[PDB]
């Protein structure tokens, strides 16, 4: 196991640490999150009391470095940083650990609820998503824009999601018009699958990191890029059924997750009512499909 | 955006703009069959593609043939329409090219944006007037030349004759579009009012009788009494 220290908690703060929230009040003894299972990638996100602007938090992997928290006070953010000093380390954790100041991630041994949403997210990618190379964790937060939102501003503190538009050449092949715009299994398989992602997992791994910004930091660019990839896969008359079966699991367990009082944002009902009862994969995803019918009726 | 009264003026300016109408492109005739089920037998149609500012009429003729063995014909027809609007445009010099393409049903927007998507400069706009467009086809030399034809073929026409030189672009248009709800609202008194007088005559190279200034008055007249007519028999009034 592994484990995130904080200096301190100097203003009051509700803490996220993957699906998991909790709240620190202004200087109460906290230093930090133990028991983080290692395997994983991870999200630490924070939403301080007093200023609900900007949630903001950072993806990070226990393995690839020693990672803390130090609250930056011109800065106004609670800020992740790299211990080079492996043995600095240790010895500061092992402190507040023995002083039991570290609030324990409760792993539990029936949920898979994490691993269900992140099993195609590796680090390596979200890095090229978010980009900042002097640092192994990546910096995300409610505002910031995505590179498509930025064609219709600054470029360093932008997501670089891969573009998706259904009404572009690349999607569109010059004499097929028609044929591409109505099944796009030439976008997807040949221009994104073999073309842009090489593999589905890695198509699979931004689509999830992107649901995943749009619930933790209400991204608005992130909610629309989550969307733009299951129907650019639900249009497509011609799919690896492998990929049919892995999505319908995938949405499945975002719906479980999604809090019930944030569907009516994070929701478009056209795309969902078009992949569900009208587009090509229509009777593809019965799961989805009955935990949506059961769970949010309404949006239906 | 939309196309309506309150930028109307727009039509006439002098940026190159063309009217799409694609609703005689798919044109069927219902039948009952032997065994008392119903089938259907298209026709030729045509494209409507027309500059408001020339009168320039770009007929493209529709042949039953481009139909054959074809599935889900209507959703088709629309994207055929936009494809052929796609190459007329790509035929004509760039100068010649029209900046903005105004079609006049809304389910032509997407076929027709995706078939110009190489031609990002040139404006798809749908309009909120309810255009009589579809009479067209009440015009005896236009119906004459799509029935006759026997293979896809384009024919120029000004479906103005010669009225430019006597009047502006838009008292032509408003011409036209009176002239053609008449024969959409009651074809057959719309032409009886143009033919009542055997006397005024329709040259082999026009489409629409010889009227002096006064006489297109009077029909213009009589044209709009047609049309308070059949609403008052519509709705009882
Ligand atoms: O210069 C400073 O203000 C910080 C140096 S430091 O306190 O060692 C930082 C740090 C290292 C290890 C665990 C944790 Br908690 C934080
Ligand atoms: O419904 C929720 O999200 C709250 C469950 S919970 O509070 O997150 C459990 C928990 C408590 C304290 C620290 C940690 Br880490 C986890």
């Amino acid at each position: 196991m592994n484990t995130v220290p904080f200096t301190s908690a100097p203003i009051e703060v509700t803490i996220g640490i993957d699906q998991y929230s909790f709240n620190v009040k202004e200087n109460q003894p906290f230093h930090g999150i133990k028991d983080i299972p290692i395997g994983h990638v991870h999200v630490i996100h924070f939403q301080h009391a007093d200023n609900s602007s900007m949630r903001y938090g950072y993806w990070f992997d226990c393995r690839m470095g020693n990672f803390y928290i130090q609250y930056d006070p011109k800065d106004g953010l609670y800020k992740m940083m790299e211990e080079r000093d492996g043995a600095k380390f240790e010895n500061i954790v092992h402190n507040f650990k023995e002083r039991q100041m570290m609030v324990s991630y409760p792993k539990i041994d029936e949920d898979d609820t994490w691993y269900n949403l992140t099993e195609f997210v590796q680090m390596d990618k979200i890095r090229k998503i978010v980009r900042k190379d002097e640092n192994q964790f990546s910096y995300v937060d409610s505002s910031m824009t995505t590179v498509q939102e930025n064609e219709l501003s600054d470029p360093a503190h932008s997501l670089n999601y891969t573009v998706i538009n259904f009404k572009s050449r690349e999607a569109i092949r010059p004499g097929h018009e028609m044929e591409d715009f109505l099944d796009k299994s030439y976008y997807l398989n040949t221009v994104m699958l073999q073309g842009i992602f090489k593999n589905s997992s890695n198509y699979f791994g931004e689509l999830q990191f992107a649901f995943l910004n749009a619930m933790f930091f209400g991204n608005y660019g992130s909610s629309l890029q989550w969307h733009a990839m299951i129907e650019l896969i639900c249009s497509s008359a011609t799919v690896p059924k492998h990929m049919l079966d892995k999505l319908d699991e995938i949405l499945y367990y975002q719906i479980k997750t999604l809090p019930e009082q944030y569907s009516d944002i994070l929701l478009n009902e056209r795309v969902w009512n078009i992949c569900l009862y009208s587009s090509f994969q229509k009777n593809s995803l019965h799961n989805t499909e009955k935990i949506m019918e059961n769970k949010y009726p309404e949006l239906l | 955006g939309a196309m309506n009264s309150s930028n109307y003026a727009e039509l006439f300016n002098n940026d190159i703009k063309l009217f799409v109408d694609d609703t005689n492109v798919y044109r069927v005739t219902v039948h009952k069959t032997f065994e008392g089920n119903v089938a259907t037998k298209a026709i030729n149609g045509c494209i409507f593609t027309l500059n408001p500012k020339t009168g320039h009429l770009f007929l493209k003729i529709i042949h039953t043939s481009v139909w054959a063995g074809q599935k889900r014909l209507s959703q088709l027809a629309k994207w055929k329409t936009a494809e052929e609007v796609s190459a007329l445009v790509r035929s004509l010099p760039k100068e010649e090219q029209p900046k903005q393409i105004i079609v006049t049903r809304k389910a032509m927007l997407d076929p027709l944006e995706v078939h110009m998507l190489d031609f990002p400069n040139i404006a798809i706009r749908p309009t909120e007037l309810r255009l009589p467009f579809s009479a067209a086809m009440s015009i005896d030399k236009l119906s004459d030349v799509v029935m006759k034809a026997t293979e896809p073929q384009m024919v120029l026409f000004n479906i103005y004759d010669d009225w430019l030189d006597r009047i502006s672009s838009y008292t032509a248009f408003s011409r036209l579009t009176l002239l053609l709800r008449a024969l959409k609202t009651n074809e057959e008194s719309a032409k009886m009012i143009l033919l009542s007088d055997p006397t005024i005559t329709i040259k082999s190279y026009h489409l629409w009788p010889s009227f002096t200034d006064e006489q297109w008055i009077t029909i213009e007249s009589q044209m709009r009494d047609l049309i308070l007519t059949e609403y008052g028999r519509k709705y009882n009034v």
